[PDB]
């Protein structure tokens, strides 16, 4: 017996359902993609290891 | 016959006959070089061999790279020397390190003079390392070890 509060808590969410705010107004869009984070990384090597 | 590679490696600055234990990692370590000066000379009557007249022995300079760091015994020598203070010397051991740390062959100099320091660029559109470059000029070398 698993209740609807239990699952709006635990379980995970779906991708299908969403909305998009472009500015200050409201648009129903289809596919929405690329909302990632990107990092350099610096190195630095010397002579004892 | 087997060849030693070139990224293990170690130098030690003795100020004073006192080795300086933070001065022993570097980036990188220019290579070092002996050079016998000479004149050719040709006679008379040879107009088909070469005689070359020895003269004088050249060394090089020695260029060390290293990031910024805490204040070390290396860094202030450099600054006073730098600041036009009274000039002191140097003894450079360069090691090349084996597996076991044992170092396999070690170059020595003899009086190395601090003559330039100077630093990378500040770009705001870089990923590095800000690194020092540091170059010595010394009057002697001699290699000791069982490979050279």
């Amino acid at each position: 017996a698993i209740t609807p509060e239990q699952i709006a808590v635990e379980y995970p969410i779906p991708t299908y359902r969403f909305v998009v705010s472009v500015g200050d107004e409201q648009i129903p869009f289809n596919n929405v993609s690329g909302l990632d984070v990107h990092y350099d990384v610096i190195e630095y090597k010397d002579g004892i290891g | 016959y087997t060849p030693s590679v070139s990224h293990r490696f170690i130098a030690s600055f003795l100020f004073n006959n006192i080795p300086s234990p933070l001065d022993i990692a570097f980036q990188r370590i220019s290579g070092l070089s002996r050079e016998l000066q000479t004149t050719q000379y040709s006679q008379g009557g040879e107009n088909a061999r070469n005689v070359w007249l020895a003269e004088k022995i050249q060394h090089g300079s020695l260029h060390l790279e290293r990031g910024v760091m805490t204040v070390t015994p290396l860094t202030l020598m450099f600054d006073r020397v730098l600041r036009g203070e009274k000039a002191v010397y140097a003894d450079v051991v360069i090691m090349l390190l084996n597996e076991n740390s044992v170092p396999v062959a070690s170059w020595t100099l003899s009086n190395a003079l601090p003559v330039r320091w100077s630093t990378g660029d500040f770009d705001a559109n870089s990923n590095a390392v800000l690194v020092n470059s540091l170059e010595l000029r010394y009057q002697d070398m001699r290699w000791l070890g069982v490979k050279v």
